[PDB]
């Protein structure tokens, strides 16, 4: 679910 | 005959935003799991490839426009396009004298032989080299290499993409751009923009390639768990 | 007052178990990505554990009983006790000298200030030290640190356990081994095996802490990202 | 899903 690339936007 | 504000501007952002997120001393390597030369090369390349998503993440947010995107379409582009960017990105560090990425000395100097060392075949290398030394023959500038990675980025012909009609608004904005900025600024450049559209119809098809031969290594445990949570995310398939 | 050959022969499995998945001179350390000295020492300590479960694996596999345990049952026993494993096994890198687990010199000696820059506070580290210095202090038998190993890999009160009765009739045959060999060949020996029983309570109570700070830390993905795919696997909580 | 541990195991 993309956690970490929604923190890293 | 002369670009506009809004047009240097774009070039200003993007440029800055490169020098930001690219390293030309390659210092952080150090950091990375030692390369070693079964897939010696896998834990040590694993960590290159997730320090540079961290990169072209840093650098797409600062691309004009792409903060306005969703989260979403932001995701959707990066994970379908972030293996162009970084084929594109390390054109920078390829050497035409060695035929290798020389990031430094004997360690950080990539063979194509170091990639099969990681799980990658021929059938991907072979172009991948050609397009790094074609990509290097171009002699791009700065504002080009910067330009043409910001244009890679906002294509909306990706998979996942939702608002494809601003994404590519975005993606022409740009064009515009780097037709403009060599019909200006590069002499003898009358054939460039069309050479450089080209190179992203090669990444695309080294893309592809290179998705079969991640999904053979992902699927196999030994392997995917020498990659980093990151690569997974960006180069798994989840979608939202 | 003598073993049978059954007890002899898994003190034998256990302990050359325990010779193939533990190098004593910490040799592989240098594939690791590196200690630093924000969470600096989160890259190298991950590595270091993810590492540290492959070998955890290695042994159990070797426990005899375990590999006829249902594969969901292993994995539910490897879940819940791995961490309690590797706080056992690193009692044998663990230097009353120093307060510090030395692995190698400055870089893989570890200190509790090591730790805490891996994201963990002074109410996890403060009693994994004491259990640490009480645990060597009561200078075990090679063949009595393996057994006290498996009996806390055979505990049939952990979470997702299925076969309890089967798994706790493994447990009891060890915990026979470890009273006879105790018995029989430790001299002076008399409140050892009690002392190694509560050793066990004392991981349980580490174990829920450690649960705990991991939580906070794996909820944060600027720190989750940091980890491996085997640490996150196990760790985490899939459940099957 | 464990996909990495039953391997390994
Ligand atoms: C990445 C960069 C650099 C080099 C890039 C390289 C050289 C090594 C092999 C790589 C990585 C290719 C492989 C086919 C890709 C494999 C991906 Si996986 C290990 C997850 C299977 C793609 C790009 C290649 C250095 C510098 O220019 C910074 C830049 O950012
Ligand atoms: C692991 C071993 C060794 C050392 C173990 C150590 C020292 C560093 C801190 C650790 C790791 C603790 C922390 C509280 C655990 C943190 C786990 Si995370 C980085 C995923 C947040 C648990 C055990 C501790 C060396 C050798 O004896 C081999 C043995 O196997």
């Amino acid at each position: 679910k993309h956690k970490i690339l929604h923190r890293l936007l | 005959h002369m670009l506009s504000d809004e047009q240097m501007q774009i070039i200003n952002s993007l440029v800055e935003a490169h020098h930001k997120t690219y390293d030309d001393s390659y210092s952080d390597f150090v950091r990375f799991r030692p390369p070693v030369r079964r897939l010696s090369m896998l834990p040590h390349l694993a960590d290159l490839v997730s320090y540079s998503i961290q990169k072209v993440i840093g650098f797409a947010k600062m691309i004009p426009g792409f903060r306005d995107l969703t989260a979403e379409d932001q995701i959707a582009l990066l994970k379908s396009s972030a293996i162009e960017i970084i084929m594109l990105r390390s054109n920078q560090s390829f050497s035409l004298e060695d035929m290798s990425w020389s990031c430094g000395g004997p360690d950080f100097k990539y063979c194509i032989n170091d990639v099969t060392k990681a799980g990658h075949t021929l059938e991907l290398l072979e172009p991948l080299v050609k397009f790094q030394v074609g990509l290097k023959k171009l002699k791009l500038h700065e504002e080009e290499h910067v330009l043409l990675m910001a244009i890679c980025l906002l294509s909306p012909d990706r998979p996942g993409v939702q608002d494809h009609v601003r994404i590519e608004a975005l993606q022409d904005r740009l064009c515009d751009v780097l037709q403009a900025y060599i019909r200006i600024q590069h002499p003898g450049g009358r054939l460039l923009y069309a050479k450089m559209i080209q190179k992203l119809a090669d990444l695309r098809s080294l893309n592809e390639e290179h998705s079969k031969q991640y999904r053979s290594l992902s699927f196999q445990p030994e392997h995917s768990m020498q990659l980093t949570p990151l690569v997974l995310e960006v180069f798994g398939s989840e979608v939202s």
